[PDB]
């Protein structure tokens, strides 16, 4: 059974997401323009990422027990997870029809070529698109999606974590809420191994994140590309 | 500690 606390945790995560994710994509008009030339999509996409980093921080602050962490633990959890949560939350704009992220217009519709135009290769792109397709095929409830994002953020094994025990107790409450949720609310046959599948996606994001870092370091090595990023991205991903 | 912008968005 889903306790009152469990249901309250879920209600809070949904609202937090509803507050930090704008399915109209209206703000994208403020980004440097997309241009479709080496690295033509990088300014636009660097702005999209930096914007998304702010939304993810906003979401994280609303996670039950996250505010109980020290400032240091909050910073290290956000710094490692940011990219992963952005890949996760991006699933909402991803569409299987054209394997692309569709944000309401042709200008804000992003495909594999757009990503390559931001300085990425098939090495990262292929596993990213495969990740989006596998998540998409889970067809998660919105409740599940927002729980997965919270569980991704509050992982006790992220580098630089000091109070692993506290981070782990936070995550545990969220995992148990997810487990019970699937059991009580997710009907078969969709629920089959659903928890194990969602956890395997967290493993996939970690690999993707490891790969992303290598690419990010190669980009950080040419300061004329690094120049095109935002201050928040440099802070959060390093320089 | 080395992250003023992130720290300010956190508060
Ligand atoms: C509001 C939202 C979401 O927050 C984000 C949205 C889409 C997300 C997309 C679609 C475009 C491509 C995005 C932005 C990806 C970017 C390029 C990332 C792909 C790494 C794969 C492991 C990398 C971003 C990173 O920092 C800017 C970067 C950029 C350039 C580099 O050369 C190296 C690293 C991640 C997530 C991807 C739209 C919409 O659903």
């Amino acid at each position: 059974k889903l306790s009152e606390e469990q249901q309250h945790i879920i209600a809070i995560l949904l609202d937090a997401h509803h507050k930090t994710y704008d399915p109209t994509y209206a703000d994208f008009r403020d980004f440097r323009p997309p241009v479709r030339s080496p690295l033509s999509m990088l300014p636009h996409l660097a702005d999209l990422v930096s914007y998304s980093i702010q939304k993810v921080i906003g979401f994280a602050k609303m996670i039950p027990g996250f505010r109980d962490l020290t400032s240091d633990d909050q910073i290290v959890l956000l710094k490692s997870s940011a990219i992963e949560v952005i890949m996760l939350r991006s699933n909402q704009s991803f569409t299987m029809d054209d394997m692309s992220w569709d944000c309401g217009s042709q200008d804000y519709k992003y495909d594999v070529t757009d990503v390559s135009k931001a300085g990425h290769t098939l090495e990262l792109i292929e596993p990213l698109i495969k990740f989006q397709v596998g998540l998409k095929k889970l067809n998660l409830h919105e409740e599940e999606h927002v729980l997965l994002m919270a569980i991704c953020i509050v992982s006790p094994d992220r580098p630089g974590v000091q109070d692993a025990k506290l981070v782990e107790a936070i995550q545990d409450r969220l995992s148990n809420t997810l487990q019970t949720y699937i059991r009580c609310r997710h009907p078969p046959p969709g629920s089959h191994q659903l928890y194990a599948k969602m956890i395997q996606k967290l493993a996939d994001l970690r690999s993707l994140n490891e790969e992303h870092s290598k690419q990010y370091r190669s980009l950080s090595f040419q300061p004329e590309n690094s120049m095109k990023l935002t201050p928040l991205v440099l802070e959060v991903f390093g320089n | 500690k080395n992250h003023p912008m992130l720290m300010n968005l956190l508060k």
